[PDB]
């Protein structure tokens, strides 16, 4: 579960690159959710919380482009 | 932005090859959820049976995710109790039926419930 913590730790850096360091709300949660997954002690709610946090980055309509992200992958 | 552009693409590159290499059901499940146009409009819920938006964009997703009032999603148990249309407007499950499709407003919304 060192991976977890490393994916999380990179997530909200993604997002925090992405400027919602101003989104006060929506930053605050993922501040927690990030928090939270550093204390956990188990792979459920890491994963649970993990889900939860990355919900966000799929759920901004311009973010970034997940179809032409996933075609960079193999080409 | 231009050269932070590179190092953009670097790290959220580099966060998917992470991503895919977790292999969770519930991760890999959204992800590619959200691949073919069917994303979240809120963060997903934990908690006891609150808020759940997702976007439904066609009919396939719609017969590929839904049993009756209830959707799964996200490695979890969804129970529904607002599903609305493209212009805002609300439908009902019954008239998301094979039968129906080409009339209605894809893409579609539900609003979903954590499942005890």
């Amino acid at each position: 579960m060192s991976d977890v913590k490393c994916t999380s730790v990179v997530l909200l850096s993604v997002l925090q690159q992405l400027r919602v360091e101003s989104s006060s709300k929506l930053w605050a949660q993922c501040v927690q959710l990030h928090n939270d997954i550093l204390l956990a002690k188990d792979t459920t709610e890491a994963f649970e919380k993990m889900v939860s946090l990355l919900s966000v980055l799929l759920s901004m309509q311009g973010a970034v482009d997940i179809n032409k992200l996933c075609e960079e992958m193999l080409d | 932005e231009d050269k932070r552009a590179k190092v953009t693409s670097a790290m959220q590159t580099m966060l998917f090859t992470m991503l895919r290499k977790l292999d969770n059901d519930a991760l890999n499940n959204i992800i590619n959820n959200a691949r073919d146009g069917c994303v979240p409009l809120n963060i997903i819920p934990l908690t006891t049976a609150a808020k759940l938006m997702v976007v439904i964009p066609d009919y396939n997703t719609y017969k590929n995710t839904c049993d009756g009032t209830t959707f799964t999603y996200a490695s979890a148990l969804w129970e529904i109790q607002q599903v609305v249309d493209a212009d805002s407007k609300i439908v009902q499950l019954s008239e998301i039926s094979m039968d129906n499709s080409p009339n209605l407003a894809w893409p579609l919304i539900v609003t979903a419930l954590r499942a005890n």
